[PDB]
């Protein structure tokens, strides 16, 4: 048991790394700082579409 | 005569005024290509994805 824990902890010690790292040109995706942003799409201004990502 | 001379006096300063219109117009010409382009990019930088940057 305590050998799977091993794997278990390195395995989440793993999630982790990832939410961190990820990232798009330096702007962090999955680690919560990225919160909601609005995406324009329209030929004037105010037509944004808002993404998040917890 | 005095008409005559007038008239085609009228037609010079007629083309002078004529000429002023061209150069003003022609200038505002890059004018509406400049604000053109800072709307491109001020639709860019509305984007979500760009980072602070951008």
């Amino acid at each position: 048991r305590r050998a799977i824990q091993e794997e278990v902890s390195a395995l989440n010690d793993e999630l982790n790394r990832i939410a961190e790292t990820t990232s798009f040109g330096g702007n962090k995706l999955l680690n919560g700082s990225f919160g909601s942003k609005s995406f324009q799409i329209g030929a004037d201004s105010g037509e944004a579409v808002m993404l998040s990502m917890g | 005569t005095s008409q005559s001379r007038g008239l085609d006096m009228a037609v010079k300063n007629a083309n002078d005024g004529i000429s002023i219109a061209q150069t003003a117009e022609g200038a505002m010409n890059e004018t509406t290509n400049i604000l053109q382009r800072m709307r491109d990019l001020a639709l860019q930088s509305s984007n979500g994805s760009n980072s602070s940057s951008e």
